[PDB]
RNA sequence: GGCUCUGUGGCGCAAUGGAUAGCGCAUUGGACUUCUAGAGAAAUUCAAAGGUUGUGGGUUCGAGUCCCACCAGAGUC
């Protein structure tokens, strides 16, 4: 059981051997936010600590792999507090359900802010593989404007990616629809 | 040495094969990544500056004369040399100081949980500050006499910078999260008025990714 | 409304004169307020369904699922995943085609 | 209801020496060209936006950072920077690259 | 009028260990993806340049690395 330090709504991993066991065994990545001791004047390659998304932290917590601790005692993520204000929101639950559903299938996942989406879906390790999809999380009853779908389709065509639409049904199962440009 | 390796050695792939040739490049790329996170810094004791953290007052005060970084960072009061918590954290992570606390040495950890707090600077602001500082910019604090937080000078002004009379900054920034609503017209107008005659830049942080957008008025 | 029939006629004219399709027929579905241009691009080949739509309208996800189910029912060929195309037109007869399917099955642009 | 807004936008951009055309393939409303002979085939891409005079407004486009990022990324090959028009204020949005602006 | 700190390719900086001066961003040249020339942000990615180490003296088997003078500029009493 590896240790994760959660405090003020951020999850950081400091050990260099717990990061290795996360990537190979559970297929969860992350973004490094520190500065390299060797080259601390650049912005290309960074070092420890490693930043975990809230969905990743919850997934590690539930399935019994790591123990969440407060800033120096075990922490409970099922009650809203100052160290965990993520409990009791619709968007966070939506994103967590979609993340878990896609993770169970065997995909790698990452952030897609620059590409106008929610997640990036990989066929394998982000090293040695191009991303295939740009996933968007939509509530089942929301209305999607048509002017904001053409831009997504054009960006996907220009970057060679496909757009995914995700909307979890109240039965605990998620349905996916694929959109792409067709030339005729 | 001084050269650093490349993340993926060459162009990436499109579809997995599982043909034992795609499973060797992956191993070679993976084993060269954790050889880099395990490295730790070391410095001679003859070029370290000591300092002490004072949470009661809210500064970091030096006990030795400062070095080359004094031309752009720090502030002097009552004859002593003092630093802001974010400047102190950047200097510690860069390795220019040897911060203590009640005669007890500190680490890079157990100091992210003393200086990074809602009372002092936050996490996103420190991220943007260090991102700009590693590129050679001069980053300062915005004194009025979402809110404007920093003053940024270009990298050409470092050589002859003067702390007492710096002049007109290149721009000034307001740090924001990525999943938060876009400000309306009134907020942007008030921010433009408060900034003055200099450009305003919006910094968005998305789980460790920073992008900047500039909002200009009066196209024609 | 005349918008749907006008856009359907524009799409039919485009598919005839420009894309040169044959035996394109208009079938009505007076339950979802939609018009399907079930035609045949090449003689002795598979069928297709086109749902014209102006840029003013907006689509949810339940509507998309219902449209795929209706298209599968019309095709009556439970051998391929549900799919249909969407046509968007403007006042100066500019049409853009996007194809919507089911599942992932699509690593291309 | 948007026909009137489009009409005022077209008339306002028609009075000057700009010929406007509709752009549907880029997610915007209009594309402003200039001059008779072609110079760049594109000068601006305008997103028409309407707000009310109480600092809240009824927005037909729920703009956020993701949508703005996607629009800016798309509107680079066929325009010369995005343009937000308010019904008049003309706010122009562009991308600031951090490693290309540290020296002149 | 003293005291403290600083001077290296176009810019920011290393050379800690006595070396022989090289990392990053810019500039240049290639290979790919895409659009109606152009653009490229984990759809992007490789290679290469180059320079009185501020100006003179001594010590150095040996000087960016030690001592003095001179020039320039940033704080403080």
């Amino acid at each position: 059981m590896l240790v994760v330090e959660v405090a003020n709504g951020r999850s950081l991993v400091w050990g260099a051997e717990a990061v290795q066991a996360l990537r190979e065994r559970l297929g969860v990545g992350g973004r490094t936010v520190g500065a390299l001791p060797r080259g601390p004047r650049q912005n290309s390659r960074l070092g420890l600590p490693l930043l975990l998304m809230p969905e990743e932290a919850r997934l590690l917590a539930e399935i019994g792999a790591v123990t969440l601790v407060s800033a120096p005692r075990p922490l409970d993520w099922r009650v809203q507090s100052k160290d965990w204000p993520h409990a009791g929101r619709p968007a966070h639950e939506l994103r967590y359900s979609i993340y878990r559903d896609l993770w169970e299938r065997g995909f790698f996942l990452s952030a897609a802010g620059k590409f106008g989406g929610d997640f990036l879906v990989y066929p394998g390790d982000p090293l040695r593989f191009f991303a295939h999809y740009i996933a968007q999380c939509w509530a089942p009853e929301d209305t999607i404007p048509l002017q904001d779908l053409v831009a997504a389709g054009r960006l996907g065509t220009s970057v060679r990616k496909t757009l995914l639409l995700c909307s979890p049904q109240p039965d605990g199962k998620v349905v996916y629809t694929s959109l792409q440009w067709a030339s005729l | 040495s001084q050269k650093l390796p490349q993340r993926s050695h060459g162009p990436k792939d499109f579809l997995p094969d599982g043909s034992a040739a795609q499973a060797e490049r992956l191993r070679r790329c993976r084993e060269e990544l954790w050889q880099l996170l395990a490295e730790q810094r070391v410095e001679r004791l003859g070029s370290l500056v000591a300092a002490e953290w004072r949470p009661e007052e809210g500064f970091v005060e030096l006990k030795s004369p400062a070095g080359k970084f004094w031309q752009t960072m720090g502030f002097s009061e009552q004859g002593r040399q003092r630093l802001h918590p974010e400047e102190a954290l950047y200097l510690l992570e860069c390795g220019s100081i040897h911060l203590f606390h009640q005669d007890l040495p500190l680490s890079i950890q157990e100091a992210y949980q003393l200086l990074l707090t809602d009372h002092t600077v936050t996490f996103l602001q420190y991220q943007v500050f260090s991102h700009l500082k590693r590129l050679g910019y001069v980053v300062r604090r915005f004194q009025p006499s979402l809110e404007i937080i920093f003053d940024v000078y270009q990298a050409d002004a470092v050589a002859t910078f003067r702390k007492n009379n710096p002049g007109k900054p290149y721009a000034r920034m307001c740090i924001s999260g990525f999943d938060e609503p876009v400000p309306d017209l009134c907020s942007l107008k008030r921010l433009s008025y408060q900034s003055g005659d200099v450009p305003l830049i919006f910094a968005l942080v998305d789980h460790g990714d920073i992008s900047f957008y500039s909002f200009r008025d009066f196209t024609l | 409304d005349a918008t749907q029939v006008y856009v359907a006629f524009l799409v039919y004219l485009d598919l005839m004169e420009s894309k040169s399709w044959h035996e394109v027929n208009c079938v009505g579905l007076p339950e979802l307020q939609l018009i399907c241009l079930v035609g045949t691009e090449i003689e002795g080949e598979g069928l297709q369904t086109v749902v014209p739509t102006p840029i003013t309208a907006s689509l949810s996800h339940n509507r998309i699922r219902e449209i795929l189910k209706a298209s599968r029912k019309l095709q009556g060929d439970p051998d391929l995943p549900m799919s249909f195309t969407l046509a968007i037109v403007e006042s100066d007869s500019t049409i853009v085609y996007y194809k919507l399917t089911d599942g992932f099955m699509l690593p291309d642009p | 209801p948007t026909f009137r807004t489009t009409y005022m936008a077209y008339h306002y951009f028609r009075s000057k020496g700009w010929v406007p055309k509709v752009g549907l393939k880029y997610g915007t409303d209009l594309l402003l060209y200039r001059k008779g002979p072609p110079f760049y085939f594109a000068s601006y891409s305008v997103i028409i936006e309407l707000v009310d005079d109480h600092f809240e407004g009824s927005l037909r486009r729920p703009l956020s950072w993701k949508s703005l990022a996607a629009l800016s990324r798309v509107s680079v090959n066929v325009s010369k920077e995005l343009m937000l028009c308010y019904l008049v204020q003309e706010v122009i949005l562009s991308r600031w690259v951090s490693s290309r602006e540290r020296s002149d």
